[PDB]
RNA sequence: UUAACCAUUGUAGGCCUAAAAGCAGCCACCAAUAAAGAAAGCGUUCAAGCUCAACAUAAAAUCAAAAUUCCAUAAUUUA
RNA sequence: CUCUUGGAUCAGGACAUCCCAAUGGUGUAGAAGCUAUUAAUGGUUCGUUUGUUCAACGAUUAAAGUCCUACGUGAUCUGAGUUCAGACCGGAGCAAUCCAGGUCGGUUUCUAUCUAUUUACGAUUUCUCCCAGUACGAAAGGACAAGAGAAAUAGAGCCACCUUACAAAUAAGCGCUCUCAACUUAAUUUAUGAAUAAAAUCUAAAUAAAAUAUAUACGUACACCCUCUAACCUAGAGAAGGUUA
């Protein structure tokens, strides 16, 4: 049901996500709504993944 | 998805993978495969001259 | 639509409102006291 | 092709043209995106200390098939209206210049031949 | 049967549109005569203006 | 301290101001009426005209929490 | 009282926007203009010094934007100056010499060890015609939007022709061809409607719509599992890759 989270306060409004590509030109910002339609799983996997330690075991 | 071959090739120099693959569909070896995207109702069975 | 600092109504007929997270204040008689916050 | 400093032939019985000079003209701007000018290009012409504004006739470079080339640049002097300056050309012309997008039938009436 | 523009605006004495099979020319009367249209088509190798043009050759500057 | 309803008159008060009439001034600033300032504003060449305050009728109730590419992840209640 | 910058090449980025785009107000009739909001999309020319204390002039353009990046950039290149060894004038010093004064001439080399990097994409602008000499306006004058055609630059390819070479079967441009879609928005403008007794209100109330530049929801391209003595090749530095009565 990762599709059916739940965002407390206008955090899906406010809380952006930024990625760069690594050519010139290629950074781009897309907010918790947006991510959330083109892919239903990222917003969770996300989370979990920041919250591991930060090491070679993490992957 | 279609796969279609063209310009019959020699047999001589290639792998046997190929030949085999070949030899069950009854055909010659052919150059080059490439794929086309097609609809359902469009399908065509393997193994039809185009033209 | 002059953004200004203080917002002021100019005249009897000027009101207030709240509109996209901002406030402004409209006067249809004079469409010169538009503003925008 | 003309071009910013090159050298053209006055085919036109005007005056300012048929003097003896002891400079021949000289190209000082093209009126295009481009600064190549061909056949139906107006450009601006440096005669006898002096300026005015001018057409292109003919040139020696290469075109399509079917149409003529010619041996020398040929130019054409018009007034700032649009109006001929002189009144009679000897030389043949080409028609290619009728539908050519562009203002030709002024030249066109005062021209006699068309190659 | 194409559109058909207008040519010499800028102008402010003469004024030409060219038809398909036609062609109008319309000027005052001191451009008309200056130029002589009439002349040239009418006479078509005769004309005088075209007789005082002449030829060029020159063996050497002098 | 307010949101509702309204407006008659002595006379257009003097003053070189044509006229400056509640409103340019300029001094006075009084009158009737339940209730009406020789008027708190607009606006008129001056006048007209629009308002305010009045007439009854209602109701509510001070400061403060810029130039390479965003940058831990997240979270409002268990003594 | 005094005393490092230009240019070439290739550009990365900001928005405090010059042009192209969507809008509000006007002392906005039309056409021109003046002012403000939103947006970084790609672009942003060619020549020249008689006078001008960090200026000017000619011809154009839809426009010839303002800035940051140890002058962005000299182990990629180059011109002044910092600045000397020679030599002259002008002003000083008895002289040797001197000057934040004039001028002419005048020497920096690099074989790349490490990091980093070297194989697709779905376009911008201008002009003519048409609407129409219409709308508007007393006249003078003079447009929207919608539709059509031409170009120019940018990107990707190609050789029937033309042109230039090898006085070779090929390579090139000065020759020829092809270039498109928007799920997801901002300034703004409408519709229904409470707080607030309405015939109120576009709504950081619950709702329904339209509307820049952007972009990747959506497509194209790619996909194969691979014999090899050797020879040949429109494939190539090597290796790899393709072809074999
Ligand atoms: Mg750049
Ligand atoms: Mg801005
Ligand atoms: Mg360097
Ligand atoms: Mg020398
Ligand atoms: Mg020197
Ligand atoms: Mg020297
Ligand atoms: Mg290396
Ligand atoms: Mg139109
Ligand atoms: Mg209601
Ligand atoms: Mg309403
Ligand atoms: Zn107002």
């Amino acid at each position: 049901n990762t599709r059916h989270i739940a965002f407390s306060g206008n955090k899906w409004e406010q809380k952006v996500y930024s990625s760069h590509t690594g050519y010139p030109g290629g950074f781009r910002q897309v907010t918790a709504a947006q991510l959330h339609r083109k892919d239903p799983v990222a917003i969770v996997k996300l989370a979990i993944y920041g919250m591991l330690p930060k090491n070679l075991h993490r992957r | 998805a279609l796969t279609v071959g063209g310009k019959t090739v020699s047999r001589f120099y290639k792998p046997d993978s190929r030949l085999e693959f070949y030899r069950d569909l009854g055909l010659p070896p052919k150059q080059i495969h490439k794929i086309f995207h097609v609809t359902d109702n469009a399908v065509i069975k393997p193994g039809t001259p185009l033209y | 639509f002059k953004t200004k600092g203080v917002i002021k109504k100019r005249c009897k007929d000027c009101y207030k409102v709240k509109r996209r997270g901002r406030w402004f204040i409209l006067c249809k008689t004079n469409p010169k006291h538009k503003q925008r916050q | 092709a003309v071009q910013k400093m090159t050298r053209v032939r006055v085919v036109d019985n005007s005056a300012l043209g048929s003097t003896p000079y002891h400079r021949p003209p000289r190209c000082i701007h093209v009126y295009n995106k481009s600064g190549v000018g061909k056949v139906g290009d107006q450009i601006l012409l440096a005669i006898r200390g002096q300026k005015k504004k001018a057409l292109i006739v003919g040139h020696r470079m290469p075109g399509s098939r079917m149409t003529p080339k010619f041996d020398s640049n040929n130019v054409v002097l018009i007034e700032d209206n649009g109006n001929p300056v002189g009144t009679r050309i000897k030389i043949p012309i080409p028609t290619s210049l009728r539908r050519r997008e562009g203002e030709y039938s002024k030249v066109l009436a005062i021209a006699q031949n068309f190659v | 049967d194409p559109y058909v523009k207008i040519e010499g605006k800028d102008a402010d004495d003469w004024l030409c549109v060219d038809f398909g099979s036609m062609v109008i020319h319309l000027m005052l009367p001191e451009t008309r005569e200056t130029y002589e249209l009439e002349k040239l088509w009418t006479l078509r190798s005769f004309d005088d203006q075209l007789a005082q043009i002449a030829a060029e050759t020159l063996p050497e500057d002098f």
